């Protein structure tokens, strides 16, 4: 499914991301243009023969098949990558972990990535 | 960069009153502000970030409030060792900037 | 939360002199390193952000270098103006976390 903007901001509301571990809701509307233009089926296969999987590019190096004990194939559907994306930024480096979201939305105004929705 | 603007710079209150501080932001910086207390001759600590989330050890008297623009920092019943001046900083956007300030006298 | 261990905690230096304070961080910060400027009765003012990138109006005399986990602040050419307490922050994560401060007083 290919996401709106919107409808991916409200969907995350819904789901919990507003705030989770300080990060506020446009942060995560923005990692997810910039890793995978909101496709919830883009999947890339890193150099190693790992795969980052669906919304969020959830990378099966670490975290599903296992750290979020999760077949990769949960991370690709139309509620799994949220819950394992909870994980990661709880994990070590928080929203670091996604180099695009360090390079692309860090720091910038994220709100833009929720108004006029 | 992002203009904190806190307020009152001063204030004198006895124990057990409610203190309140004010932080304007002047853009929207969603809940991205930190609360700090510094005593004289330390570093800021810090007592509340993003959503009225508050440090390990820092009591429920204190909470915050607010988004966007409009940020409020509640010391319930003040008691002797809250002594301190209190800031505001954002970290919604790089550079993280600063509040004024407010001392606050017990 | 990231600590940070900042050094010395205080030193005192004539007009002229060069200052080096020096910040660890207890995991890798990448180059997200502050460092503030407070002088007495007044809020810090931010002097660098990116660990090495200046605040207009701040002079060449201050250089922010390192990464990681090791960072310093250079100060040459002390000036009256830059005797002040000096803090490093991090903000690659959440919260933001300090140093504990160097006091650069006069001689």
């Amino acid at each position: 499914k290919v996401f709106g903007r919107c409808e991916l901001a409200a969907a995350m509301k819904r789901h919990g991301l507003d705030n989770y571990r300080g990060y506020s809701l446009g942060n995560w509307v923005c990692a997810a243009k910039f890793e995978s233009n909101f496709n919830t089926q883009a999947t890339n296969r890193n150099t190693d023969g790992s795969t980052d999987y669906g919304i969020l590019q959830i990378n099966s190096r670490w975290w599903c098949n296992n750290l979020c004990n999760i077949p990769c194939s949960a991370l690709l559907s139309s509620t799994a990558s949220v819950n394992c994306a909870k994980k990661i930024v709880s994990d070590g480096n928080g929203m670091n972990a996604w180099v695009a979201w360090r390079n692309r939305c860090k720091g910038t105004d994220v709100q833009a990535w929720i108004r006029g929705c | 960069d992002i203009q904190m603007t806190q307020s009152p710079s001063s204030l004198s209150a006895s124990v057990g009153d409610r203190v309140t501080i004010t932080c304007r932001a002047s853009q929207d910086i969603a809940s991205d502000l930190n609360w700090y207390q510094q005593k004289p001759g330390k570093a800021p600590k810090l007592l509340i970030y993003s959503d009225s989330y508050l440090q390990s050890g820092v009591p429920s008297r204190f909470s915050g409030s607010g988004s966007g623009t409009d940020f409020t920092l509640t010391i319930s019943s003040l008691q002797p060792e809250d002594f301190a001046t209190y800031y505001c900083q954002q970290y919604y956007m790089i550079p993280s900037t600063f509040g004024q300030g407010t001392k606050v006298e017990i």
